This record gives structure tokens, C-alpha cells and sequence, in this order.
């Protein structure tokens, strides 16, 4: 159907936009993982200085 | 057996069996009698189309919601809606299933008592329980603390909870919600020439609001930009053609949430009633409430609200506290998912209001220990 | 119709795939943000100890 055709096209476009946000969330995940590792290391050094 | 987790709401009735992920049947709660005369004989014309059937024949009906602001104003229509929900959208007789309705905070008692009396006398359920619409939305997030802003379509209420202990003196219920935003959008569309008046065209304005409107991060800058360029004007095709172009009406409709002076309401926006609700709490649980602010309800689905609200609260709150706004993608059905989780618990299985208890104490049992 | 049928099916599958991806990535971003914040609180504890 023509309207179902437009709807399916719009939904697939919405899927692709969700995939673009999937990319952005992947970037957030990776950078925050770097942050997690850096925090582990910095906390270790801070506790050592405490000792 | 399984429990029926119904959720009356105001604008969309969401129902389904306990223990699933999404409601089984979601349909608008409108009952519309026909208004014209009708000349074809034997067409099988009914006297009232309810639910999703009246959103297809809305051209010749006069739709009227049976729930105004949380409270129920037309009990016969609400009974009709419930009967439809049980028999045609789920096809399970209520004689063999417990029910778990939901109710906004600070609602009139008579509404709740009449609700339980109907459920026990007309539909004759085995046992029913009424729960506050915000605790469920807190269940669904998997938290146990946090202050939840459940901006539905009827009424926006803001219940803070800590460690499972609700704070009854800090509930701030405000009656601005999606319906008032629909009316305000329908009122500001007249500034371009488009006039929607009929109760059927309110649905078209609602669709415009859902598909186009968004919340501006900064209001004055957007007002200045929309008045110079034309990068915002998005067009939309009515149910008959004649496309319309929405200019700066896009972010002015949902801005009413943060400035209720637009529709003449005195109170402060949803950005400041949350901060006031927090400040009424004790001084030692304010950090946790700041960090676990939860959004729920349909009207909090505007694109860009989880950033505007965070910016506003960060402006109001002390600079040291961290402000975090939980906005799950399944916001609309958050209350119902929480209701399913609560009904699926074993510890909760003895809190239902059993029918023999109602027979002994009357409908006023709901205010008693079985809350 | 058959063309519309295939279009509809493919768009629906793409939409569901994008939704699942973005939802799981949202869960991941939640987890990594939790990592960051809890590490920050460790940082504050260490700062107080050292001072
Ligand atoms: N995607 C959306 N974008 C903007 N507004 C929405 C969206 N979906 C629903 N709404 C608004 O929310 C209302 C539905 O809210 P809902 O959570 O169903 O209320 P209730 O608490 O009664 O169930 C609708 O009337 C509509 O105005
Ligand atoms: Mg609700």
C-alpha cells in the first residue's frame, strides 16, 4: 500500500537514525570506558599516596 | 491464575496480563455517540463506539473523554470503557482474574471508592488493588529511591521516595498536562489561519503536537532564530490534503510546561515544582533525590526535554550536587511495566482486597490497611 | 503488493534491529556512566584522605 509504503520507508529511516545514535552511544561507551580505566589507575595512585 | 494489570490513565487505556513486557491492548479512552440523523436502514449502526473504533468513525461522532483530570466525571462511560477493555480487547472474563488499577495521588476519595464498588459489583472480580501511579514508575526503573515526575495526559504529579519510604508531605500535584498543551496548541495555531474547533479535530491537533513539537533548550534564542531564518518550518499533511506549515508554534506549545503562565495558570513550571518537592524533603536525602530524578508518563516524550529540565534544575540546585535525569526509552508504558512487576511479586500476593473483606466492611475498605 | 510486502517486511526488520541496538547501547551507556560516577566518589574519598 502507498501509505504503508511511506510508513515502512519512514520506519526504516527511523531505524537508521536510531543507528546513528547507536554510533554516538558507541562513542560515549568507548570514551567512558577510557574514563573508567583512568579512574581505576588514578584511584590506585591516590590510595598509594595515602599509604 | 494470572492478574490483570489495567491502567485507566486519561487519554490512553493500557492493559495486559501481569508478567509481560508491554501492554497487550492500548487504545484511546473516548466514547462517542453519533450526532447526525442516519438514513441507511439496516446498516447496523450502534449507539456508542468506544475505544479505537471511535478513532476511525470520528468524522460523524462527538468524542468525549470520561476522565477529565485524573478524576472520573462520567461513571456510565467509564463503566462502558472497562467493559470493552475486559471483553473485546483482552477477551478474558473478569470472574477469574485479579485486577490492579492505578490512581493519581491526591484524588478524591469518592472516585476510588466508586471504582472499587464497580469492580466488585458489576464485573465481579475476585480481588482488586489500587496503586499510586508514581510508585509503579519507580518500580519499572529498577530503583528504590528517587523522585519521579509522572507527567501524564490528565495530571502531572511529582512523588519523592527514599529507600522505599514515601514522603506524603512532599507530593506536588499540578493539573497541567498533555490535554492543556493540546488545547493551547489548538489556540495558537489560529495565528496562522488554521482553525480547529470540532471535538474530532482535537485529535488532529494532538497528532500535530506528537509528531512536530519539541522542547527548546533555550527559549529566547529559539524565538529569535525562528523569527529570522526559516529552518524550523516543518510541514504536515492534514487528513484531506492542504498541508500546513508550523513555524515557531513548534517549541511554544510544550514550553507551557516550564512557564504555566502561558495558559494563565499561576503555578511554577515542572522545572521548579521538582526542586520545591525536593526542598521539602529532609536535608540528608536531597543528594540521592538530586542524583536519581526519574521521568515518566507520556508527555515527557518531547524531543529535548531531558536536557532542558537538567539545565533548569542545575541552575536552581547548589553547584556541588550532581543532577542526573533518568529518561528510559520506554517512558510511555513505564507505569504499566512497573504495575506488571508489582503484580508478579510473591511478597505482594497477600495485599489484594479479597472479596469477602469487601463484603464485611463495604467500599470504604480501600482507605483501610489494604491501601 | 508483493513489492510492498517485501518493502514492509524489510523496513520492519530494520526498525526492530535499530530499536534493539539503541536500547542495549542505552543500557551500556548507563553502566559506563555508573562506572564514572562511582569512580568519582572514590576520587573524593581519596582527596579527603590525602588532605
Ligand atoms: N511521542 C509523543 N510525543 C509527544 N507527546 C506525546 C507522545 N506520545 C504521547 N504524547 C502525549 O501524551 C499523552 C498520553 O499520555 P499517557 O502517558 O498515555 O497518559 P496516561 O497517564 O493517562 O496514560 C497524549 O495525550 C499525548 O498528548
Ligand atoms: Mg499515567
Amino acid at each position: 500500500l502507498k501509505d504503508a509504503q511511506e510508513k515502512l520507508e519512514l520506519a526504516e529511516k527511523k531505524a537508521t537514525d536510531a543507528e546513528a545514535d547507536v554510533a554516538s552511544l558507541n562513542r560515549r561507551i568507548q570514551l567512558v570506558e577510557e574514563e573508567l580505566d583512568r579512574a581505576q589507575e588514578r584511584l590506585a595512585t591516590a590510595l598509594q599516596k595515602l599509604e | 491464575t494470572t492478574a490483570l494489570v489495567c491502567d485507566n490513565g486519561s487519554g490512553l487505556v493500557k492493559a495486559g496480563f501481569a508478567g509481560d513486557d508491554a501492554p497487550r491492548a492500548v487504545f484511546p479512552s473516548i466514547v462517542g455517540r453519533p450526532r447526525h440523523q442516519g438514513v441507511m436502514v439496516g446498516m447496523g449502526q450502534k449507539d456508542s463506539y468506544v475505544g479505537d473504533e471511535a478513532q476511525s468513525k470520528r468524522g460523524i461522532l462527538t468524542l468525549k473523554y470520561p476522565i477529565e483530570h485524573g478524576i472520573i466525571t462520567n461513571w456510565d462511560d467509564m463503566e462502558k470503557i472497562w467493559h470493552h477493555t475486559f471483553y473485546n480487547e483482552l477477551r478474558v472474563a473478569p470472574e477469574e482474574h485479579p485486577t490492579l488499577l492505578t490512581e493519581a495521588p491526591l484524588n478524591p476519595k469518592a472516585n476510588r471508592e466508586k471504582m472499587t464498588q464497580i469492580m466488585f459489583e458489576t464485573f465481579n472480580v475476585p480481588a482488586m488493588y489500587v496503586a499510586i501511579q508514581a510508585v509503579l514508575s519507580l518500580y519499572a526503573s529498577g530503583r528504590t529511591t528517587g523522585i519521579v515526575l509522572d507527567s501524564g495526559d490528565g495530571v502531572t504529579h511529582n512523588v519523592p521516595i527514599y529507600e522505599g519510604y514515601a514522603l506524603p508531605h512532599a507530593i506536588m500535584r499540578l493539573d497541567l498536562a498533555g490535554r492543556d498543551l493540546t488545547d493551547y496548541l489548538m489556540k495558537i495555531l489560529t495565528e496562522r489561519g488554521y482553525s480547529f474547533v470540532t471535538t474530532a479535530e482535537r485529535e488532529i491537533v494532538r497528532d500535530i503536537k506528537e509528531k512536530l513539537c519539541y522542547v527548546a533548550l533555550d527559549f529566547e534564542n529559539e524565538m529569535a532564530t525562528a523569527a529570522s531564518s526559516s529552518s524550523l518550518e516543518k510541514s504536515y499533511e492534514l487528513p484531506d490534503g492542504q498541508v500546513i506549515t508550523i513555524g515557531n508554534e513548534r517549541f511554544r506549545c510544550p514550553e507551557t510546561l516550564f512557564q504555566p503562565s502561558f495558559i494563565g495558570m499561576e503555578s511554577a513550571g515542572i522545572h521548579e515544582t521538582t526542586y520545591n518537592s525536593i526542598m521539602k524533603c529532609d536535608i540528608d536525602i536531597r543528594k540521592d533525590l538530586y542524583a536519581n530524578n526519574v521521568l515518566s508518563g507520556g508527555t515527557t516524550m518531547y524531543p529535548g526535554i531531558a536536557d532542558r529540565m537538567q539545565k533548569e534544575i542545575t541552575a536552581l540546585a547548589p553547584s556541588t550536587m550532581k543532577i542526573k535525569i533518568i529518561a528510559p526509552p520506554e517512558r510511555k508504558y513505564s507505569v504499566w511495566i512497573g504495575g506488571s512487576i508489582l503484580a508478579s511479586l510473591s511478597t505482594f500476593q497477600q495485599m489484594w482486597i479479597s472479596k469477602q473483606e469487601y463484603d464485611e466492611a463495604g467500599p470504604s475498605i480501600v482507605h483501610r490497611k489494604c491501601f
